[PDB]
């Protein structure tokens, strides 16, 4: 009985895995071998004076420059294309949600003109985080759907309802459920 | 309690591992596909081998068709 | 489950099922339990009954004394809210985590509210006890009341009442209640209103719970379980959090008012219900004699005295019927019908003779 | 078909500080359309018979009214297609765009080896002796499968079978370019175009008044350009040799291809082993490809500005564009050890700066 | 990730990942290690 | 819908309360309910026997109603011309229609002994019914007739085999002709694209050696291909024996004597064997040079430096005399 056999390895993996369980926090072990903690460690003194250094500080003033032109802080950089920055705007309070939209039309309307601002506008911190500990909370939230509801690959139904039934849940996101109708005047999905 | 908790979280530690085997169950049941089209596979690049290898691998059942032309020359 | 380690599969395959496949290993010679209420107490004030049948599935509950008759005109809601929130986030544990771990155990669990009391509830299999006890306490150790929850939970707040205008009995039931205490304690709705959706922010739910929700109000309930294991695992909840402090809270005497109501509706019959009130309540001497007196009339048998004397001497009566309700401290009894709408004058009459000749028994009945 | 129309190309919504920039793939398009009106007034006249192939376009010149025309801008519009696809490409090479245009940056990848082909089925059309050449190199050059060749040939060697089938692909393949157009764009509009400044933004404004018009004024500039080139012809954006009858037992004393193939015909100059040569070619495109799911090859949650502006370490698109600009120079040049030790130089940082972009 | 269409990039990723540790090998086995075994 | 209607005025076709193509005698009722009744008093047709086609009752309309030249159909109910403001007034005493314009526009409904509202009541389109409608108007109550098979005769019992095996092997066998037919077809069409049976490739050619001179290289046609033929001269011959001691570094070891059987007679295929140019004189070997990617041959045909990958292929050859040669 093949299967059962594979079980019998997969079974045998997970419980070595198992039993190795700390019950409390432990420090990670380090991301390098100790051979390039040797090396880096002995050639840090050129290393650092003549070439990390001023490319780190180069860095940082390049991208301060460029967003004190424009007004922008650094974490108006992230799009809500992404899924847990999505949540993370939507658990925002009022104020910081209306400073933010304020914030991307000034930027948007100054990269039109291509005009700098007045060196009295531009004295602000931009690298403040003003979203980790919305981030943070989104980081969990969409972790313990995964946990709980992604661990295997379901089965569906295919092409009905306008998705294509391998895994989606917004209609004709996908080539092969364009054009949901040929007579009428269509309709929209936020309407249902 | 906190043996009880401590518990509940840990119950999914090991999702990349239930993953692996869902890996395996669904190439399991998907890799069978690959007979019917290796056959068909097959069956459109015979005529291209060799009169020999064509031969060789149909044990010699397979031989060169009899139309009645192109016969020995005396 | 990342594989398997048994791989012996169906032991038993092909065997009839009238043809046994026990051991004389799996014989045993039966010793009852014991079944005899067993009560306890924690330091901390929380108070456990305990009770085994032997039975395989076990019922756990808890118990809190707050009901809405405790509310006021700045709270109107906010028990519906707390019950509507119920297995939500808590300090170690999310929402989602608890509802699909009570759902994988396989059992059932459930919140309801009263006039006077709010339970949670559970039930599986008694090897489940000690990971069931966390969950229920939870809610009452340390919600966490995040907005976002609140938010997304309002509707159900709204449909609770719209389902209740196809049921009209429980509608009655309703009016009774509102009609007979007006404006306070047991009249106080059960539901969230309009204007019970403005209070509906965090603080005030916390607020009103920092006044009732102490140890000293709560009875933790157990039937099917190891009453040692019991107070173990119970104890094992409380030893390391502070739970909320206790209160010297008071309560006011209802104040029954009575009266009259009507509420029109396409419903083909006139549905009646007439009321008096029960001085004292359940605190009351005379809990024995109106449970009696509404077997005399009829509950909710066909030798009923309104049985014989209403349903079988009138043709245009679908039911009649007493009933009676208490509560810790007042209650009503009465009478309720259902009529051929042409003639209520008649169903008034009918009830009126009725309650005119409750005073008198006779042994036979009786 | 005209709600479509209007909801796509009229009411549609861009953010107010879409550039020049953004305006090259309406520009390719366009070369396509006019590409396709003259190839087929082409085609009515053409002879595709390896006997008198030459001499049929020759006709076209002398002989017919309007004649050299439809030749010139067929050939100079090609030019032009090439152009403006390069400058489509890096433009989203500098922006990040596949962050989140997954699907279109594989389509216009698809789109891509679409032209490529179309582009070279073409160049044999004439039949002179670089066209003779080149397809018999490029034949060997996908030699390593046994009897493909003389397949895809029809023939032991180049001949009139090979010229009708490749005039007949040459038919075909813009068409199906068209398809894949749709298909294109369908992924685009999915989503919704990036900024210059790569932020989000809800100043938005409707196409038809004010993107429309530069898309327009671009496109006289476009139109203007064409003409003078095919008129008067400037540069010598094809080689002579292309002018004399083939020979099938003589090649061509210098060979330069068109110049839209010089950078990879470099390659094959440089890279030993022909195996290597093929699959440097195999490897870039694999990495170009790779680029479609970069959000996946790392945990750090990523952003579309690369911070380029005023930056002194500059961007590896930077380091690619000029790194292909010399092989191009390179690929012109005769073959000497010199100039391919400096191809190999120039091969590796081409190489490097594609793999790297991935390391983010 | 959950509640999601796309399915058939993630093979190809892994497939292109593949690829290119195939070519790459292949490469520095014809291009550089059998030569240099001539002169070793 | 995407249809028009045809309302309008014709000269043709006079209005319906003038000439109507039905039979027009309807009977009137003081209220549609009545006409439940009836329905319950009437006999009708189609509960009593006959057996004959010549038995069947006579239509109550006559044949003979529409004219006309080249009119194949000769019998039509409804019409939609126009009616004029003031129309013909219908005769009830006839048992005529009174219905829409006929109502509004005209004094039919009036009635001397009778308040108006209650006299405009009979006039809905409800309270009008045919003659003879009671008797004729059939009322189905199956699809199925009694005197026709339904599945009843045809369904396979109790007691009955199992059919899956031989439903699915049909529709399997289908499948595997249609198969075979697809791999043929595809396997033709692209036969098709193969060379054809006229070029063959066949063939053998002789050269004649007599006019060659010392250092020169003459080019021959064979197969389609180019072949050189080099009469060298002695240093030509030192040149590619001296680099027999640096065998070790060639790309394609071989040595001068089994590339040259005659040594003062070089023959090669003269095509490059990287991507198939043909390479010209000189490089740096004194040999060969190939212009695409810029391989050298030396004075023997071996590949000395670039990217080909193989000396020059020998072709298939004899010597048949001392000034003759034989290829193929
Ligand atoms: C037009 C189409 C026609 C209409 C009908 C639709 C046709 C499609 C049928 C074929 C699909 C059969 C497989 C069923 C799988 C069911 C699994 C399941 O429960 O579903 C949930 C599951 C998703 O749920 P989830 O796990 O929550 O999602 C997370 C992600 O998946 C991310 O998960 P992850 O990151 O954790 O990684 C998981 C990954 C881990 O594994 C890997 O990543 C392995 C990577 C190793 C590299 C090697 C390549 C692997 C791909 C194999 C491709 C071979 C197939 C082709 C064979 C050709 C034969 C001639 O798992 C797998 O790869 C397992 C599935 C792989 C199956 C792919 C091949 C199936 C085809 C079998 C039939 C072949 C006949 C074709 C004939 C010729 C024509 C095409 O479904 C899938 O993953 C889908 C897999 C199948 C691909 C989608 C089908 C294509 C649809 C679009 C049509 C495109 C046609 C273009 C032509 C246009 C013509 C004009
Ligand atoms: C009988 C009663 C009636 C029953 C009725 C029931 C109902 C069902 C019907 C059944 C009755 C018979 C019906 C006849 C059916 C058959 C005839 C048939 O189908 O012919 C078709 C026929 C095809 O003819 P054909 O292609 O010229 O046939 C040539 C032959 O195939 C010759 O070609 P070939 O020789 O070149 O074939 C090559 C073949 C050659 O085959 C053979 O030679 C095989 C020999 C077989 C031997 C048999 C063995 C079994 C018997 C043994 C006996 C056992 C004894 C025990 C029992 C008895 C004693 C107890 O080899 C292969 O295929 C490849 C070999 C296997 C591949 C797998 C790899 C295995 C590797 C082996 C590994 C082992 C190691 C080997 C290595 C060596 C070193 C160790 O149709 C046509 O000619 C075309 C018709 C035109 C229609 C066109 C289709 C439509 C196209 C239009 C499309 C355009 C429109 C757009 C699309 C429209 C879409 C809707
Ligand atoms: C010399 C040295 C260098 C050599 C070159 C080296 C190059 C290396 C770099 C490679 C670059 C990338 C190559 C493509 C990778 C595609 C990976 C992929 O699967 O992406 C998934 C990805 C979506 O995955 P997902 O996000 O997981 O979504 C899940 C959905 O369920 C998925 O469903 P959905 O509806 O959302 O997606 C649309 C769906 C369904 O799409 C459609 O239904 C569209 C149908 C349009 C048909 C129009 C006619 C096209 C005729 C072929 C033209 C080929 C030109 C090739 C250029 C060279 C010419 C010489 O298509 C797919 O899912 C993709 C299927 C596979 C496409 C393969 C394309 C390349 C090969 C095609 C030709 C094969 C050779 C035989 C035929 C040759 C004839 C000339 O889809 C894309 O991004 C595709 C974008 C569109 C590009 C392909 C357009 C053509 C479609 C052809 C379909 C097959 C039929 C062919 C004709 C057969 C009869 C004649
Ligand atoms: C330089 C030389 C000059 C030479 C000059 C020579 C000039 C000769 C001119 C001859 C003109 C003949 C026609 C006179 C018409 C008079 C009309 C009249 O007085 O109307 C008054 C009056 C008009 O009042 P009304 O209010 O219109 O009432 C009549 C109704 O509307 C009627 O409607 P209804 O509902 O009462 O009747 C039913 C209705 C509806 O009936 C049906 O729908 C029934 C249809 C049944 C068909 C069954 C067919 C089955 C077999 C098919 C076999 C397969 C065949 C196909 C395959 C074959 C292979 C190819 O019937 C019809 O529609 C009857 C149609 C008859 C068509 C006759 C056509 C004759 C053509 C003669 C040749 C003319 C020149 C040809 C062109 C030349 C080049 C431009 O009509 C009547 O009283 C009825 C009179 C009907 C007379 C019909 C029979 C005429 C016989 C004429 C004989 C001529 C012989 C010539 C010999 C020449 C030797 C040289
Ligand atoms: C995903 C697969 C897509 C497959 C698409 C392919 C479609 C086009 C196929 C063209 C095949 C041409 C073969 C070139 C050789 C010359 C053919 C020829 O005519 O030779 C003469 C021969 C006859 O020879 P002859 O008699 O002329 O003389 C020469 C003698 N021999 C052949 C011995 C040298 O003709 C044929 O037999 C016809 C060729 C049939 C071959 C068909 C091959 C189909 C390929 C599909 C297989 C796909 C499998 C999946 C692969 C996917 C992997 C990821
Ligand atoms: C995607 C492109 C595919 C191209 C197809 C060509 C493939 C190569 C040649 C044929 C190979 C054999 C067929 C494949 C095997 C059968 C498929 C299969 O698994 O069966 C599933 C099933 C088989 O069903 P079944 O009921 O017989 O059995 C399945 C049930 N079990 C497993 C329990 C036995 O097929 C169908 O149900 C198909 C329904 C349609 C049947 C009639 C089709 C006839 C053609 C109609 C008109 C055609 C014109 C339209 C085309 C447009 C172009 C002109
Ligand atoms: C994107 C679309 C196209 C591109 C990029 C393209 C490209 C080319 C190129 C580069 C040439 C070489 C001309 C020369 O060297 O003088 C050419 C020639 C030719 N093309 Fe195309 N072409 C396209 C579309 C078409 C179409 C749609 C057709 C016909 C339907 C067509 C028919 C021809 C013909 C007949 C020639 C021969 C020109 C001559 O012999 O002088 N082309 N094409
Ligand atoms: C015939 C070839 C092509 C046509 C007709 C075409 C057409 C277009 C058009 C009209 C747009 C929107 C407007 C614009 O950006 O100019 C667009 C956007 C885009 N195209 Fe193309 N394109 C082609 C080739 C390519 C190629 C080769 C690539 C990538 C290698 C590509 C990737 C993209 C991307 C990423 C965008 C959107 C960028 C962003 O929104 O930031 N396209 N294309
Ligand atoms: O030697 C060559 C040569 O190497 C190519 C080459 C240029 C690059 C081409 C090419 C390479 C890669 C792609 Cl993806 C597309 C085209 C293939 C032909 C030519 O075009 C050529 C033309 C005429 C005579 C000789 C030659
Ligand atoms: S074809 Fe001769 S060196 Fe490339």
């Amino acid at each position: 009985q093949f299967h059962r056999e594979i079980g019998k390895l997969f079974a045998s993996y997970s419980n070595k895995i198992t039993a190795n369980s700390p019950v409390q926090y432990v420090p990670s072990p380090p991301t390098k071998g100790k051979v390039r903690r040797a090396l880096s460690s002995a050639l840090m003194p050129v290393w650092f004076k003549f070439f990390r250094g001023p490319l780190d500080r180069w860095n940082l003033a390049v991208m301060a420059k460029y967003l004190r032109d424009h007004g922008l802080m650094y974490d108006d950089l992230y799009s809500d294309k992404e899924p847990v920055f999505a949540r993370a705007l939507e658990l925002l309070p009022p104020d910081i949600q209306a400073a933010r939209f304020r914030r991307l039309m000034r930027g948007t309307y100054l990269n039109h003109l291509r005009l700098y601002l007045p060196v009295h506008e531009q004295n602000y911190d931009p690298f403040i985080p003003y979203m980790a500990p919305y981030v943070e909370e989104a980081k969990f939230q969409l972790q313990e759907e995964e946990e709980l509801l992604g661990y295997h690959m379901w089965e569906g139904v295919w092409y009905s309802g306008g998705v294509t039934g391998f895994g989606d849940k917004e209609p004709g996101e996908h080539f092969l459920v364009a054009l949901p109708n040929l007579y009428g005047a269509g309709g929209s999905p936020m309407q249902a | 309690s906190r043996a009880v908790y401590a518990k509940l979280w840990a119950s999914t530690a090991q999702y990349t591992q239930r993953r692996h085997y869902a890996w395996y169950q669904i190439w399991s049941r998907v890799i069978p596909w690959s007979v019917p089209w290796g056959i068909f596979a097959m069956w459109m690049v015979f005529p291209a081998m060799p009169v020999e290898y064509r031969q060789a691998l149909t044990f010699g059942i397979w031989q060169k068709p009899n139309i009645g032309t192109h016969g020995p020359d005396p | 489950y990342v594989g398997k380690e048994n791989t012996k599969g169906n032991v038993y395959e092909g065997i009839p099922l009238d043809q046994s496949i026990l051991e004389p290993a799996d014989l045993r010679d039966y010793v009852p339990p014991h079944s005899n209420i067993q009560y306890s107490k924690l330091d901390n004030g929380l108070r456990i009954a305990s009770m085994d049948r032997g039975g395989l599935t076990a019922s756990l509950g808890l118990f809190v004394h707050a009901g809405t008759r405790f509310e006021d005109v700045t709270n109107f809601g906010v028990t519906h809210m707390i019950q509507n929130l119920a297995f939500a986030s808590t300090a170690h544990l999310s929402l989602l985590r608890t509802v699909k771990t009570i759902e994988v155990l396989g059992a059932n669990a459930g919140c309801v509210v009263g006039r006077e009391h709010l339970v949670y509830s559970a039930e599986c299999l008694r090897s489940h006890m000690p990971l069931l006890v966390p969950m229920l306490t939870g809610n009452v150790l340390f919600p966490r009341f995040l907005p976002w929850e609140l938010k997304a939970c309002k509707e159900k707040l709204i449909m609770a009442r719209k389902r209740l205008e196809h049921m009209p009995d429980q509608m009655v039931s309703e009016l009774l209640h509102t009609t007979a205490w007006h404006n306070n304690t047991l009249g106080h709705k059960l539901h969230c209103t309009e204007r019970s959706l403005g209070h509906y922010n965090p603080d005030v739910i916390r607020h009103y719970m920092l006044q009732h929700f102490s140890p000293e109000n709560m009875v933790f309930v157990g039937v099917n379980v190891n009453h040692d294991e019991l107070c173990t695992w119970l104890m094992r909840a409380f030893v390391d959090y502070n739970a909320i402090p206790p209160s010297k809270r008071t309560v006011a005497s209802p104040v029954y008012t009575g009266g009259d109501v009507r509420l029109e509706t396409p419903s083909p019959h006139a549905h009646m219900a007439i009321a008096f009130e029960t001085p004292g309540g359940w605190n009351g001497g005379d809990l024995v004699a109106y449970s009696v007196l509404q077997t005399i009339l009829g509950g909710g048998g066909m030798y009923t005295r309104l049985y014989l004397n209403v349903l079988n001497q009138n043709e245009w009566v679908e039911s009649a019927m007493a009933f009676n309700t208490q509560y810790t401290d007042s209650g009503i009894f009465g009478l309720y019908m259902l009529a051929d709408p042409t003639k209520s004058a008649n169903a008034v009459k009918v009830m009126a003779e009725q309650f005119g000749k409750m005073g008198s028994v006779t042994k036979e009945e009786l | 078909f005209m709600s479509l129309f209007r909801a796509h190309l009229v009411f549609y919504r861009c953010a107010l500080n879409l550039n020049s920039s953004y305006n090259f793939g309406f520009l390719v398009a366009m070369t396509f359309v006019l590409q396709i009106i003259t190839g087929i007034t082409l085609a009515f006249r053409y002879t595709s018979e390896a006997s008198c192939a030459f001499a049929s376009v020759q006709h076209l010149v002398r002989e017919v009214a309007a004649g050299w025309e439809f030749r010139m801008l067929h050939a100079t519009t090609a030019s032009f297609v090439f152009l403006c696809i390069l400058i489509h490409m890096t433009r989203g090479l500098y922006n990040w765009s596949y962050s989140y245009l997954t699907t279109a940056w594989m389509s216009g990848l698809v789109l891509y080896l679409l032209t490529i082909a179309t582009a070279f089925l073409g160049y044999v059309l004439p039949w002179g002796q670089m066209s003779f050449w080149g397809a018999t190199v490029i034949t060997n050059l996908l030699s390593p499968i046994p009897y493909l060749v003389p397949w895809l040939l029809g023939g032991y060697y180049v001949s009139d079978v090979t010229l009708k089938r490749f005039f007949v692909l040459h038919f075909i393949l813009p068409f199906i370019g068209c398809i894949i157009i749709v298909l294109h764009i369908f992924y685009l509009h999915l989503n919704g175009s990036s900024n210059p400044a790569g932020i989000d933004t809800a100043l938005k404004v409707a196409f038809y008044p004010h993107m429309l018009m530069t898309d327009a004024k671009c496109l006289s500039y476009l139109i203007g350009l064409i003409f003078l080139q095919a008129a008067f012809g400037l540069m010598e954006l094809s080689h002579p040799d292309n002018s004399i009858p083939v020979n099938r037992f003589v090649t061509p004393l210098h060979i330069v291809p068109e110049w839209y193939f010089l950078a990879y015909y470099a390659v094959l100059k440089v890279i030993p082993s022909k195996t290597g040569g093929l699959l440097v070619f195999m490897s870039s495109l694999i990495n170009l490809g790779l680029l479609s799911e970069i959000r996946a090859l790392n945990t750090r949650m990523l952003i579309r500005q690369q911070f380029m502006t005023r930056n002194v370490v500059s961007g590896w698109v930077i380091i690619w564009v000029y790194s292909m600009i010399f092989l191009i120079i390179i690929g012109s040049a005769i073959p000497q050890a010199t100039y391919i030790l400096y191809g190999r130089l120039a091969t590796i940082l081409y190489l490097t700066t594609g793999l790297v972009l991935c390391l983010y | 990730s959950y509640g999601n269409g796309t399915v058939l990039m993630p093979i190809v990723r892994r497939v292109f990942i593949g690829a290119l540790v195939g070519i790459y090998a292949y490469a520095a086995t014809d291009v550089v290690l059998i030569p240099g075994y001539a002169q070793l | 819908s995407v249809h028009s209607h045809n309302i309008r005025p014709d000269k043709h076709e006079l209005p319906a309360s003038e000439v109507p193509l039905y039979y027009n005698r309807f009977d009137q009722a003081d209220h549609p309910s009545l006409w439940q009744l009836e329905e319950e008093q009437q006999r009708k047709h189609l509960d009593q026997e006959v057996t004959d086609v010549s038995q069947l009752v006579e239509p109550v309309s006559s044949p003979h109603q529409t004219e006309g030249w080249f009119k194949r159909l000769r019998y039509w109910h409804y019409k939609e011309t126009a009616e004029p403001t003031f129309p013909r007034t219908p005769d009830l005493s006839k048992g005529e229609l009174a219905a829409g314009a006929t109502v509004t526009r005209t004094s039919v409904w009036h009635d001397p002994n009778e308040p108006a509202i209650v006299s405009v009541s009979r006039f809905a389109p409800d309270n009008f019914r045919a003659v003879g409608f009671a008797e004729n108007v059939p009322n189905p109550e199956s699809t199925n007739s009694d005197s026709h098979p339904d599945f009843r005769e045809y369904r396979l019992g109790p007691g009955s085999v199992d059919r899956r095996p031989f439903v699915y092997f049909m529709s399997a066998s289908y499948f595997f002709i249609t198969a075979s037919m697809m791999r043929s077809f595809l396997c033709k069409w692209v036969h098709y694209w193969w060379v054809s049976r006229d070029m063959l490739a066949a063939g053998t050619t002789e050269v004649d050696l007599r006019p060659i001179q010392e250092g020169m290289t003459a080019v021959f046609k064979w197969r389609g291909k180019p072949v050189f033929v080099r009469h060298r001269t002695a240093e030509d011959i030192a040149k590619a024996q001296a680099d027999d001691a640096l065998i070790g570094t060639m790309k394609d070891p071989q040595l001068d004597s089994e590339r040259c059987p005659r040594p003062q007679w070089l023959i090669n295929i003269g095509v490059c064997t990287h991507l198939g140019c043909i390479p010209t004189d000189g490089g740096n070997y004194g040999g060969w040079f190939c212009p695409c990617h810029g391989s050298h041959y030396d004075t023997s045909g071996r590949i000395r430096l670039g990217p080909a990958p193989s000396n020059l292929e020998l072709p298939p050859t004899v010597f048949l005399d001392d000034h003759t040669v034989k290829l193929g």
